[PDB]
Protein backbone atom coordinates (compact mmCIF):
# COMPACT_ATOMS: atom_id res chain seq x y z
CA UNK A 1 0.00 0.00 0.00
CA UNK A 2 1.02 3.63 -0.37
CA UNK A 3 1.97 3.78 3.33
CA UNK A 4 4.20 0.72 3.08
CA UNK A 5 7.39 2.77 3.04
CA UNK A 6 6.55 4.92 6.08
CA UNK A 7 7.61 3.93 9.59
CA UNK A 8 4.82 2.80 11.92
CA UNK A 9 5.68 5.50 14.45
CA UNK A 10 5.64 8.17 11.74
CA UNK A 11 2.19 7.03 10.56
CA UNK A 12 0.85 7.33 14.12
CA UNK A 13 2.49 10.76 14.52
CA UNK A 14 0.96 11.93 11.25
CA UNK A 15 -2.45 10.52 12.17
CA UNK A 16 -2.34 12.77 15.25
CA UNK A 17 -1.33 15.78 13.13
CA UNK A 18 -4.10 14.99 10.65
CA UNK A 19 -6.62 14.96 13.50
CA UNK A 20 -5.45 18.39 14.67
CA UNK A 21 -5.74 19.64 11.09
CA UNK A 22 -9.22 18.09 10.65
CA UNK A 23 -7.88 16.04 7.73
CA UNK A 24 -9.81 12.88 8.48
CA UNK A 25 -9.27 11.11 5.15
CA UNK A 26 -5.52 11.50 5.66
CA UNK A 27 -5.89 10.38 9.29
CA UNK A 28 -7.69 7.21 8.19
CA UNK A 29 -5.11 6.47 5.49
CA UNK A 30 -2.28 6.86 8.02
CA UNK A 31 -4.06 4.57 10.51
CA UNK A 32 -4.74 1.98 7.78
CA UNK A 33 -1.04 2.05 7.03
CA UNK A 34 -0.25 1.56 10.70
CA UNK A 35 -2.61 -1.41 10.99
CA UNK A 36 -1.06 -2.95 7.89
CA UNK A 37 2.34 -3.07 9.63
CA UNK A 38 0.91 -6.19 11.27
CA UNK A 39 1.47 -5.33 14.93
CA UNK A 40 -1.37 -5.09 17.43
CA UNK A 41 -2.66 -1.59 18.25
CA UNK A 42 -2.43 0.04 21.65
CA UNK A 43 -5.50 1.57 23.28
CA UNK A 44 -4.60 5.05 22.03
CA UNK A 45 -4.00 3.72 18.53
CA UNK A 46 -7.35 1.92 18.48
CA UNK A 47 -8.99 5.20 19.43
CA UNK A 48 -7.23 6.98 16.56
CA UNK A 49 -8.41 4.30 14.12
CA UNK A 50 -11.98 4.68 15.33
CA UNK A 51 -12.03 8.48 15.22
CA UNK A 52 -10.48 8.65 11.77
CA UNK A 53 -12.92 6.30 10.06
CA UNK A 54 -15.94 7.61 11.97
CA UNK A 55 -15.26 11.09 10.65
CA UNK A 56 -14.80 9.82 7.09
CA UNK A 57 -17.92 7.66 7.04
CA UNK A 58 -19.87 10.33 8.90
CA UNK A 59 -19.48 12.78 6.04
CA UNK A 60 -20.53 10.10 3.56
CA UNK A 61 -23.56 9.05 5.64
CA UNK A 62 -24.73 12.64 6.04
CA UNK A 63 -24.40 13.20 2.29
CA UNK A 64 -26.19 9.93 1.51
CA UNK A 65 -29.10 10.93 3.75
CA UNK A 66 -29.43 14.31 2.01
CA UNK A 67 -29.39 12.69 -1.44
CA UNK A 68 -31.74 9.84 -0.47
CA UNK A 69 -34.25 12.39 0.85
CA UNK A 70 -34.12 14.31 -2.42
CA UNK A 71 -34.52 11.05 -4.34
CA UNK A 72 -37.50 10.02 -2.21
CA UNK A 73 -39.20 13.39 -2.79
CA UNK A 74 -38.57 13.11 -6.54
CA UNK A 75 -40.59 9.86 -6.54
CA UNK A 76 -43.65 11.47 -4.93
CA UNK A 77 -46.90 12.20 -6.77
CA UNK A 78 -46.71 15.51 -8.61
CA UNK A 79 -42.92 15.70 -8.60
CA UNK A 80 -41.46 16.68 -11.96
CA UNK A 81 -39.22 14.18 -13.75
CA UNK A 82 -35.62 15.42 -13.55
CA UNK A 83 -33.71 12.47 -15.02
CA UNK A 84 -31.32 9.92 -13.61
CA UNK A 85 -28.92 12.37 -11.95
CA UNK A 86 -30.16 12.25 -8.34
CA UNK A 87 -30.13 8.44 -8.34
CA UNK A 88 -26.73 8.36 -10.03
CA UNK A 89 -25.17 10.72 -7.53
CA UNK A 90 -26.78 8.98 -4.54
CA UNK A 91 -25.35 5.73 -5.94
CA UNK A 92 -21.90 7.32 -6.31
CA UNK A 93 -21.86 8.43 -2.67
CA UNK A 94 -23.33 5.07 -1.61
CA UNK A 95 -20.62 3.12 -3.41
CA UNK A 96 -17.91 5.27 -1.81
CA UNK A 97 -19.46 4.75 1.64
CA UNK A 98 -19.62 1.01 1.07
CA UNK A 99 -15.97 1.04 0.04
CA UNK A 100 -14.95 2.71 3.30
CA UNK A 101 -17.02 0.24 5.32
CA UNK A 102 -15.47 -2.66 3.39
CA UNK A 103 -12.01 -1.23 4.08
CA UNK A 104 -12.66 -1.02 7.82
CA UNK A 105 -14.18 -4.51 7.92
CA UNK A 106 -11.18 -5.77 5.98
CA UNK A 107 -8.72 -4.37 8.53
CA UNK A 108 -10.76 -5.94 11.33
CA UNK A 109 -10.75 -9.32 9.56
CA UNK A 110 -7.10 -9.11 8.43
CA UNK A 111 -6.05 -9.42 11.21
CA UNK A 112 -7.05 -7.18 14.13
CA UNK A 113 -9.85 -9.29 15.61
CA UNK A 114 -8.06 -12.63 15.46
CA UNK A 115 -5.04 -11.28 17.37
CA UNK A 116 -7.14 -9.39 19.97
CA UNK A 117 -7.22 -11.38 23.21
CA UNK A 118 -7.76 -8.79 25.93
CA UNK A 119 -11.36 -7.73 26.48
CA UNK A 120 -10.58 -4.06 25.86
CA UNK A 121 -9.24 -4.75 22.40
CA UNK A 122 -11.58 -7.55 21.37
CA UNK A 123 -14.78 -5.79 22.46
CA UNK A 124 -13.58 -2.59 20.79
CA UNK A 125 -13.00 -4.30 17.44
CA UNK A 126 -16.18 -6.36 17.54
CA UNK A 127 -18.15 -3.20 18.30
CA UNK A 128 -16.50 -1.53 15.30
CA UNK A 129 -17.44 -4.54 13.15
CA UNK A 130 -21.04 -4.15 14.26
CA UNK A 131 -20.98 -0.41 13.58
CA UNK A 132 -19.65 -0.72 10.02
CA UNK A 133 -22.04 -3.53 9.15
CA UNK A 134 -24.74 -1.24 10.57
CA UNK A 135 -23.69 1.54 8.20
CA UNK A 136 -23.80 -0.97 5.33
CA UNK A 137 -27.29 -1.99 6.48
CA UNK A 138 -28.50 1.62 6.42
CA UNK A 139 -28.02 1.72 2.62
CA UNK A 140 -28.78 -1.92 1.79
CA UNK A 141 -31.86 -2.84 -0.23
CA UNK A 142 -31.00 -6.10 -2.04
CA UNK A 143 -30.97 -9.85 -1.47
CA UNK A 144 -28.24 -9.48 1.18
CA UNK A 145 -29.80 -6.84 3.47
CA UNK A 146 -30.91 -9.53 5.93
CA UNK A 147 -27.43 -11.08 5.97
CA UNK A 148 -25.82 -7.65 6.48
CA UNK A 149 -28.14 -6.96 9.41
CA UNK A 150 -27.36 -10.36 10.88
CA UNK A 151 -23.63 -9.74 10.52
CA UNK A 152 -24.03 -6.47 12.51
CA UNK A 153 -26.17 -8.25 15.15
CA UNK A 154 -23.68 -11.18 15.45
CA UNK A 155 -20.63 -8.88 15.95
CA UNK A 156 -22.49 -6.73 18.52
CA UNK A 157 -23.72 -9.85 20.35
CA UNK A 158 -20.25 -11.39 20.66
CA UNK A 159 -18.94 -8.05 21.91
CA UNK A 160 -21.84 -7.84 24.42
CA UNK A 161 -21.16 -11.34 25.76
CA UNK A 162 -17.47 -10.61 26.34
CA UNK A 163 -18.13 -7.17 27.81
CA UNK A 164 -20.60 -8.50 30.36
CA UNK A 165 -18.21 -11.23 31.49
CA UNK A 166 -14.96 -9.25 31.49
CA UNK A 167 -15.65 -5.52 32.04
CA UNK A 168 -17.36 -3.52 34.78
CA UNK A 169 -20.73 -1.97 33.93
CA UNK A 170 -19.15 1.51 33.85
CA UNK A 171 -16.37 0.64 31.39
CA UNK A 172 -16.66 3.23 28.57
CA UNK A 173 -16.18 0.63 25.82
CA UNK A 174 -18.91 -1.54 27.35
CA UNK A 175 -21.19 1.50 27.63
CA UNK A 176 -20.58 2.67 24.08
CA UNK A 177 -21.15 -0.83 22.73
CA UNK A 178 -24.48 -1.00 24.54
CA UNK A 179 -25.43 2.46 23.29
CA UNK A 180 -24.69 1.55 19.68
CA UNK A 181 -26.29 -1.95 19.89
CA UNK A 182 -29.41 -0.22 21.26
CA UNK A 183 -29.38 2.16 18.26
CA UNK A 184 -29.05 -0.90 16.01
CA UNK A 185 -32.14 -2.42 17.62
CA UNK A 186 -34.16 0.78 17.23
CA UNK A 187 -33.09 1.95 13.77
CA UNK A 188 -32.03 -1.22 11.92
CA UNK A 189 -33.71 -4.26 13.48
CA UNK A 190 -37.18 -2.79 13.98
CA UNK A 191 -36.93 -3.68 17.70
CA UNK A 192 -37.64 -0.47 19.66
CA UNK A 193 -38.60 -2.37 22.80
CA UNK A 194 -35.26 -4.20 22.82
CA UNK A 195 -33.48 -0.88 22.22
CA UNK A 196 -35.24 0.74 25.17
CA UNK A 197 -34.71 -2.24 27.48
CA UNK A 198 -31.02 -2.42 26.67
CA UNK A 199 -30.49 1.31 27.17
CA UNK A 200 -32.34 1.27 30.52
CA UNK A 201 -30.59 -1.78 31.94
CA UNK A 202 -27.22 -0.46 30.80
CA UNK A 203 -27.82 2.94 32.37
CA UNK A 204 -29.07 1.50 35.66
CA UNK A 205 -26.25 -1.00 36.07
CA UNK A 206 -23.70 1.70 35.35
CA UNK A 207 -25.33 4.05 37.89
CA UNK A 208 -24.94 1.40 40.57
CA UNK A 209 -21.18 0.99 39.85
CA UNK A 210 -20.20 4.69 39.76
CA UNK A 211 -19.33 4.61 43.48
CA UNK A 212 -16.26 2.48 42.70
CA UNK A 213 -14.71 5.06 40.38
CA UNK A 214 -12.23 7.89 40.62
CA UNK A 215 -13.34 11.38 39.65
CA UNK A 216 -11.83 11.05 36.18
CA UNK A 217 -13.36 7.62 35.49
CA UNK A 218 -16.69 8.92 36.81
CA UNK A 219 -16.60 11.75 34.29
CA UNK A 220 -15.80 9.33 31.46
CA UNK A 221 -18.63 6.92 32.32
CA UNK A 222 -21.29 9.54 33.08
CA UNK A 223 -20.66 11.16 29.69
CA UNK A 224 -21.79 8.02 27.87
CA UNK A 225 -24.57 7.41 30.36
CA UNK A 226 -25.98 10.78 29.34
CA UNK A 227 -26.14 9.61 25.72
CA UNK A 228 -28.15 6.57 26.83
CA UNK A 229 -30.48 8.90 28.72
CA UNK A 230 -30.82 11.16 25.68
CA UNK A 231 -31.89 8.24 23.52
CA UNK A 232 -34.34 7.02 26.16
CA UNK A 233 -35.88 10.51 26.25
CA UNK A 234 -36.16 10.52 22.45
CA UNK A 235 -37.69 7.04 22.34
CA UNK A 236 -40.18 7.27 25.22
CA UNK B 1 -31.58 10.46 14.69
CA UNK B 2 -30.40 8.59 17.79
CA UNK B 3 -27.05 9.24 19.40
CA UNK B 4 -24.23 6.74 18.88
CA UNK B 5 -20.55 6.81 19.96
CA UNK B 6 -18.09 7.82 18.44
CA UNK B 7 -19.92 10.72 16.81
CA UNK B 8 -18.97 13.22 14.16
CA UNK B 9 -16.61 16.07 15.13
CA UNK C 1 -11.24 14.13 -18.13
CA UNK C 2 -13.39 11.84 -16.01
CA UNK C 3 -16.41 14.13 -16.53
CA UNK C 4 -16.03 14.10 -20.31
CA UNK C 5 -18.88 11.64 -20.79
CA UNK C 6 -21.41 13.49 -18.63
CA UNK C 7 -23.80 16.06 -20.08
CA UNK C 8 -23.12 19.69 -19.16
CA UNK C 9 -26.59 20.09 -17.66
CA UNK C 10 -26.14 16.93 -15.59
CA UNK C 11 -22.81 18.21 -14.22
CA UNK C 12 -24.47 21.47 -13.15
CA UNK C 13 -27.38 19.55 -11.59
CA UNK C 14 -24.97 17.32 -9.69
CA UNK C 15 -22.87 20.30 -8.57
CA UNK C 16 -26.03 21.67 -6.94
CA UNK C 17 -26.75 18.31 -5.28
CA UNK C 18 -23.15 18.11 -4.08
CA UNK C 19 -23.50 21.55 -2.49
CA UNK C 20 -26.63 20.44 -0.64
CA UNK C 21 -24.78 17.33 0.52
CA UNK C 22 -21.70 19.36 1.58
CA UNK C 23 -19.58 17.32 -0.83
CA UNK C 24 -17.37 20.15 -2.01
CA UNK C 25 -14.67 18.07 -3.68
CA UNK C 26 -17.37 16.44 -5.81
CA UNK C 27 -18.94 19.86 -6.44
CA UNK C 28 -15.61 21.22 -7.70
CA UNK C 29 -15.00 18.18 -9.92
CA UNK C 30 -18.48 18.55 -11.46
CA UNK C 31 -17.91 22.28 -12.08
CA UNK C 32 -14.48 21.60 -13.60
CA UNK C 33 -16.18 19.17 -15.93
CA UNK C 34 -18.77 21.79 -16.83
CA UNK C 35 -16.11 24.40 -17.58
CA UNK C 36 -14.25 21.90 -19.74
CA UNK C 37 -17.29 21.60 -22.04
CA UNK C 38 -15.97 24.84 -23.50
CA UNK C 39 -19.08 27.01 -23.23
CA UNK C 40 -19.16 30.23 -21.23
CA UNK C 41 -20.68 30.05 -17.72
CA UNK C 42 -23.81 31.86 -16.64
CA UNK C 43 -23.82 33.99 -13.50
CA UNK C 44 -25.27 31.16 -11.41
CA UNK C 45 -22.70 28.73 -12.80
CA UNK C 46 -19.83 31.10 -12.02
CA UNK C 47 -21.11 31.29 -8.46
CA UNK C 48 -21.17 27.48 -8.22
CA UNK C 49 -17.57 27.31 -9.49
CA UNK C 50 -16.47 29.85 -6.90
CA UNK C 51 -18.25 28.21 -3.97
CA UNK C 52 -17.01 24.74 -4.82
CA UNK C 53 -13.32 25.61 -5.03
CA UNK C 54 -13.45 28.02 -2.10
CA UNK C 55 -14.71 25.24 0.13
CA UNK C 56 -12.06 22.82 -1.12
CA UNK C 57 -9.14 25.22 -0.76
CA UNK C 58 -10.52 26.50 2.53
CA UNK C 59 -10.12 23.11 4.16
CA UNK C 60 -6.58 22.85 2.80
CA UNK C 61 -5.64 26.37 3.95
CA UNK C 62 -6.99 25.77 7.45
CA UNK C 63 -5.05 22.51 7.67
CA UNK C 64 -1.88 24.15 6.33
CA UNK C 65 -2.13 26.89 8.97
CA UNK C 66 -2.48 24.33 11.77
CA UNK C 67 0.52 22.35 10.52
CA UNK C 68 2.67 25.42 9.85
CA UNK C 69 2.02 26.62 13.41
CA UNK C 70 3.10 23.26 14.81
CA UNK C 71 6.18 23.34 12.59
CA UNK C 72 7.06 26.87 13.72
CA UNK C 73 6.75 25.88 17.39
CA UNK C 74 8.94 22.81 16.79
CA UNK C 75 11.72 25.15 15.61
CA UNK C 76 11.67 27.24 18.81
CA UNK C 77 14.39 27.14 21.46
CA UNK C 78 13.83 24.28 23.88
CA UNK C 79 11.51 22.33 21.58
CA UNK C 80 12.36 18.63 21.41
CA UNK C 81 13.44 17.19 18.06
CA UNK C 82 10.60 15.04 16.69
CA UNK C 83 11.90 14.19 13.21
CA UNK C 84 10.86 15.14 9.70
CA UNK C 85 7.18 14.21 10.03
CA UNK C 86 5.63 17.63 10.72
CA UNK C 87 7.50 19.19 7.78
CA UNK C 88 6.65 16.25 5.54
CA UNK C 89 2.96 16.41 6.33
CA UNK C 90 2.84 20.21 6.02
CA UNK C 91 4.52 19.77 2.62
CA UNK C 92 1.95 17.13 1.61
CA UNK C 93 -0.96 19.43 2.41
CA UNK C 94 0.87 22.36 0.79
CA UNK C 95 1.42 20.44 -2.44
CA UNK C 96 -2.26 19.44 -2.55
CA UNK C 97 -3.32 23.06 -1.97
CA UNK C 98 -1.01 24.24 -4.72
CA UNK C 99 -2.48 21.64 -7.04
CA UNK C 100 -6.01 22.93 -6.44
CA UNK C 101 -4.89 26.52 -7.00
CA UNK C 102 -3.10 25.48 -10.21
CA UNK C 103 -6.27 23.69 -11.35
CA UNK C 104 -8.40 26.79 -10.79
CA UNK C 105 -5.86 29.07 -12.47
CA UNK C 106 -5.73 26.62 -15.37
CA UNK C 107 -9.50 26.76 -15.89
CA UNK C 108 -9.34 30.56 -15.79
CA UNK C 109 -6.53 30.60 -18.37
CA UNK C 110 -8.03 27.84 -20.56
CA UNK C 111 -10.28 29.58 -21.49
CA UNK C 112 -12.69 31.38 -19.15
CA UNK C 113 -10.97 34.77 -18.96
CA UNK C 114 -10.26 35.15 -22.66
CA UNK C 115 -13.92 34.55 -23.59
CA UNK C 116 -15.31 36.80 -20.80
CA UNK C 117 -16.37 40.14 -22.29
CA UNK C 118 -19.09 41.42 -19.97
CA UNK C 119 -17.87 43.18 -16.85
CA UNK C 120 -19.74 40.80 -14.54
CA UNK C 121 -17.95 37.79 -15.92
CA UNK C 122 -14.54 39.31 -16.54
CA UNK C 123 -14.25 41.00 -13.14
CA UNK C 124 -15.46 37.81 -11.46
CA UNK C 125 -12.78 35.67 -13.12
CA UNK C 126 -9.97 38.17 -12.65
CA UNK C 127 -10.89 38.42 -8.96
CA UNK C 128 -10.74 34.62 -8.74
CA UNK C 129 -7.32 34.69 -10.42
CA UNK C 130 -6.13 37.17 -7.81
CA UNK C 131 -7.58 35.06 -4.99
CA UNK C 132 -5.90 31.81 -6.07
CA UNK C 133 -2.56 33.49 -6.66
CA UNK C 134 -3.03 34.98 -3.18
CA UNK C 135 -3.50 31.49 -1.72
CA UNK C 136 -0.34 30.39 -3.55
CA UNK C 137 1.46 33.41 -2.10
CA UNK C 138 0.41 32.47 1.45
CA UNK C 139 2.54 29.29 1.23
CA UNK C 140 5.32 30.54 -1.05
CA UNK C 141 8.86 30.90 0.24
CA UNK C 142 11.15 30.44 -2.80
CA UNK C 143 12.62 32.41 -5.69
CA UNK C 144 9.14 32.92 -7.18
CA UNK C 145 7.27 34.36 -4.17
CA UNK C 146 7.65 37.90 -5.52
CA UNK C 147 6.38 36.85 -8.95
CA UNK C 148 3.41 35.02 -7.36
CA UNK C 149 2.52 38.13 -5.35
CA UNK C 150 2.81 40.27 -8.47
CA UNK C 151 0.56 37.89 -10.40
CA UNK C 152 -2.11 38.26 -7.65
CA UNK C 153 -1.68 42.07 -7.64
CA UNK C 154 -1.88 42.28 -11.49
CA UNK C 155 -5.11 40.20 -11.70
CA UNK C 156 -6.76 42.20 -8.86
CA UNK C 157 -5.67 45.50 -10.47
CA UNK C 158 -7.13 44.65 -13.88
CA UNK C 159 -10.35 43.58 -12.18
CA UNK C 160 -10.39 46.84 -10.16
CA UNK C 161 -9.91 48.98 -13.29
CA UNK C 162 -12.80 47.30 -15.11
CA UNK C 163 -15.07 47.32 -12.06
CA UNK C 164 -14.61 51.04 -11.50
CA UNK C 165 -15.39 51.85 -15.13
CA UNK C 166 -18.25 49.42 -15.71
CA UNK C 167 -20.05 48.64 -12.42
CA UNK C 168 -21.82 50.76 -9.80
CA UNK C 169 -20.07 51.14 -6.44
CA UNK C 170 -22.66 48.86 -4.80
CA UNK C 171 -22.27 45.97 -7.24
CA UNK C 172 -21.56 42.88 -5.06
CA UNK C 173 -18.78 41.62 -7.35
CA UNK C 174 -17.10 45.04 -7.25
CA UNK C 175 -17.46 45.12 -3.46
CA UNK C 176 -16.11 41.62 -2.94
CA UNK C 177 -13.17 42.31 -5.25
CA UNK C 178 -12.32 45.42 -3.23
CA UNK C 179 -12.67 43.51 0.03
CA UNK C 180 -10.32 40.76 -1.13
CA UNK C 181 -7.79 43.15 -2.77
CA UNK C 182 -7.71 45.03 0.56
CA UNK C 183 -6.98 41.74 2.37
CA UNK C 184 -4.20 41.12 -0.17
CA UNK C 185 -2.69 44.51 0.65
CA UNK C 186 -2.84 43.89 4.41
CA UNK C 187 -1.82 40.23 4.62
CA UNK C 188 0.32 39.60 1.53
CA UNK C 189 1.81 42.88 0.28
CA UNK C 190 2.78 44.38 3.64
CA UNK C 191 0.67 47.46 2.78
CA UNK C 192 -1.77 47.98 5.68
CA UNK C 193 -2.30 51.65 4.83
CA UNK C 194 -3.34 50.76 1.28
CA UNK C 195 -5.63 48.06 2.67
CA UNK C 196 -7.32 50.52 5.03
CA UNK C 197 -7.63 53.25 2.40
CA UNK C 198 -9.17 50.87 -0.11
CA UNK C 199 -11.65 49.45 2.39
CA UNK C 200 -12.72 52.94 3.54
CA UNK C 201 -13.14 54.42 0.07
CA UNK C 202 -15.03 51.34 -1.09
CA UNK C 203 -17.37 51.43 1.89
CA UNK C 204 -18.05 55.16 1.58
CA UNK C 205 -18.71 55.11 -2.15
CA UNK C 206 -21.08 52.18 -1.73
CA UNK C 207 -22.92 53.96 1.11
CA UNK C 208 -23.57 56.91 -1.18
CA UNK C 209 -25.09 54.66 -3.91
CA UNK C 210 -27.43 52.59 -1.72
CA UNK C 211 -30.30 55.03 -2.36
CA UNK C 212 -30.53 53.79 -5.96
CA UNK C 213 -31.22 50.18 -4.98
CA UNK C 214 -34.22 47.98 -4.41
CA UNK C 215 -34.67 46.35 -1.02
CA UNK C 216 -33.15 43.08 -2.24
CA UNK C 217 -30.11 44.72 -3.86
CA UNK C 218 -29.67 46.85 -0.74
CA UNK C 219 -29.50 43.70 1.39
CA UNK C 220 -26.94 42.14 -0.96
CA UNK C 221 -24.66 45.20 -0.99
CA UNK C 222 -24.90 46.02 2.72
CA UNK C 223 -23.88 42.44 3.57
CA UNK C 224 -20.50 42.91 1.91
CA UNK C 225 -20.18 46.44 3.22
CA UNK C 226 -20.37 44.97 6.71
CA UNK C 227 -17.36 42.76 5.94
CA UNK C 228 -15.40 45.86 4.90
CA UNK C 229 -16.41 47.50 8.18
CA UNK C 230 -15.38 44.41 10.14
CA UNK C 231 -11.91 44.50 8.61
CA UNK C 232 -11.59 48.23 9.25
CA UNK C 233 -12.48 47.62 12.90
CA UNK C 234 -9.87 44.85 13.11
CA UNK C 235 -7.19 46.96 11.44
CA UNK C 236 -7.70 50.30 13.21
CA UNK D 1 -7.50 36.68 10.15
CA UNK D 2 -9.27 39.23 7.95
CA UNK D 3 -12.58 38.54 6.28
CA UNK D 4 -12.64 37.78 2.55
CA UNK D 5 -15.51 36.75 0.22
CA UNK D 6 -16.47 33.95 -0.58
CA UNK D 7 -15.79 32.42 2.83
CA UNK D 8 -15.87 28.88 4.13
CA UNK D 9 -19.28 27.28 4.79
C1 LIG E 1 -15.24 1.02 18.98
O1 LIG E 1 -15.97 2.05 19.66
C2 LIG E 1 -15.22 3.06 20.31
C3 LIG E 1 -16.15 3.80 21.25
C4 LIG E 1 -16.54 3.06 22.32
C5 LIG E 1 -16.78 4.16 23.49
C6 LIG E 1 -15.54 5.22 23.27
C7 LIG E 1 -15.28 5.11 21.93
C8 LIG E 1 -14.57 6.01 20.98
C9 LIG E 1 -13.67 7.18 21.39
C10 LIG E 1 -12.24 6.90 20.91
C11 LIG E 1 -14.25 8.45 20.66
C12 LIG E 1 -15.34 8.98 21.69
C13 LIG E 1 -14.80 8.63 23.02
C14 LIG E 1 -15.18 9.28 24.38
C15 LIG E 1 -14.97 10.83 24.30
C16 LIG E 1 -16.63 8.93 24.77
C17 LIG E 1 -13.72 7.54 22.82
C18 LIG E 1 -12.87 6.91 23.98
O2 LIG E 1 -12.30 7.94 24.74
C19 LIG E 1 -10.92 8.05 24.59
O3 LIG E 1 -10.59 8.59 23.26
C20 LIG E 1 -11.14 9.93 23.08
C21 LIG E 1 -10.68 10.45 21.75
O4 LIG E 1 -9.26 10.48 21.75
C22 LIG E 1 -10.69 10.88 24.20
O5 LIG E 1 -11.39 12.12 24.05
C23 LIG E 1 -10.98 10.32 25.55
O6 LIG E 1 -10.41 11.20 26.57
C24 LIG E 1 -10.39 8.98 25.67
O7 LIG E 1 -10.70 8.41 26.94
C25 LIG E 1 -13.74 6.02 24.92
O8 LIG E 1 -12.90 5.53 25.95
C26 LIG E 1 -14.41 4.81 24.23
C27 LIG E 1 -13.32 3.96 23.54
C1 LIG F 1 -15.11 35.76 -7.62
O1 LIG F 1 -15.63 36.21 -6.37
C2 LIG F 1 -16.99 35.92 -6.08
C3 LIG F 1 -17.42 36.80 -4.92
C4 LIG F 1 -17.52 38.11 -5.24
C5 LIG F 1 -18.67 38.67 -4.25
C6 LIG F 1 -19.77 37.45 -4.24
C7 LIG F 1 -19.01 36.35 -4.48
C8 LIG F 1 -19.26 34.90 -4.24
C9 LIG F 1 -20.62 34.28 -3.94
C10 LIG F 1 -21.02 33.32 -5.07
C11 LIG F 1 -20.45 33.49 -2.59
C12 LIG F 1 -20.73 34.60 -1.48
C13 LIG F 1 -21.74 35.49 -2.11
C14 LIG F 1 -22.72 36.45 -1.37
C15 LIG F 1 -23.56 35.64 -0.32
C16 LIG F 1 -21.95 37.61 -0.71
C17 LIG F 1 -21.70 35.25 -3.63
C18 LIG F 1 -22.63 35.98 -4.67
O2 LIG F 1 -23.96 35.85 -4.25
C19 LIG F 1 -24.73 35.01 -5.06
O3 LIG F 1 -24.33 33.60 -4.85
C20 LIG F 1 -24.56 33.18 -3.48
C21 LIG F 1 -24.22 31.73 -3.37
O4 LIG F 1 -25.06 31.01 -4.25
C22 LIG F 1 -26.00 33.43 -3.04
O5 LIG F 1 -26.12 33.14 -1.65
C23 LIG F 1 -26.43 34.83 -3.29
O6 LIG F 1 -27.86 34.96 -2.99
C24 LIG F 1 -26.19 35.19 -4.70
O7 LIG F 1 -26.54 36.55 -4.94
C25 LIG F 1 -22.29 37.49 -4.80
O8 LIG F 1 -23.20 38.06 -5.71
C26 LIG F 1 -20.86 37.80 -5.28
C27 LIG F 1 -20.62 37.08 -6.63
CL1 LIG G 1 -22.56 10.80 -10.32
CL1 LIG H 1 3.20 12.95 4.72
Amino acid sequence: GAMGSMERASLIQKAKLAEQAERYEDMAAFMKGAVEKGEELSCEERNLLSVAYKNVVGGQRAAWRVLSSIEQKSNEEGSEEKGPEVREYREKVETELQGVCDTVLGLLDSHLIKEAGDAESRVFYLKMKGDYYRYLAEVATGDDKKRIIDSARSAYQEAMDISKKEMPPTNPIRLGLALNFSVFHYEIANSPEEAISLAKTTFDEAMADLHTLSEDSYKDSTLIMQLLRDNLTLWT
Amino acid sequence: SAGSIPGRR
